[PDB]
């Protein structure tokens, strides 16, 4: 259930058992007040699984690529 | 009219006010006993039994 398809783990498996210890030693009585202090570990995994802000961060370096090539086209 | 007399002798031999009294503590006592017993019970708390958190004092085995 968290075997890999060609690897022996999957290749988020790791932040996934991180995440899963972080929970495992908080002492709250309820879950969603345990899940309130490790969102750290949670935000990593969400970011190991899909890289939505290495996304942005690319948008953002080609929206200023694309803004320093129309507002400027500075001739020799 | 000798009847009366002793029929009114017979009623006052056959009560008895101190067993009133103490069928009077036990009911008390019986009933009280029942609002603390549910009292105590109404702190009914209510989570699925995979709730490791809520459930975390159970002395719980798994097989997996």
């Amino acid at each position: 259930a968290g075997m890999g398809l060609s690897t022996g783990t999957a290749r988020c498996y790791d932040w996934y058992m991180d995440y899963l210890k972080c929970m495992d030693e908080r002492k709250e009585p309820m879950i969603a007040l345990r899940r309130e202090h490790c969102l750290e570990w949670l935000e990593d995994y969400n970011e190991c699984l899909h890289r939505e802000k290495e996304r942005t961060r690319r948008q953002v370096i080609e929206r200023e690529r694309r803004a320093q090539l129309a507002g400027g086209s500075k001739p020799a | 009219a000798y009847i009366l007399d002793f029929l009114s002798y017979m009623w006052e031999k056959n009560n008895d006010d101190s067993a009133s009294y103490k069928e009077w503590q036990d009911f008390l006592d019986v009933a009280e006993k029942d609002r603390r017993r549910d009292r105590i019970i109404a702190w009914r708390e209510r989570t699925m039994y995979d709730d490791y958190a809520a459930n975390a004092e159970e002395p719980i085995i798994y097989k997996r």
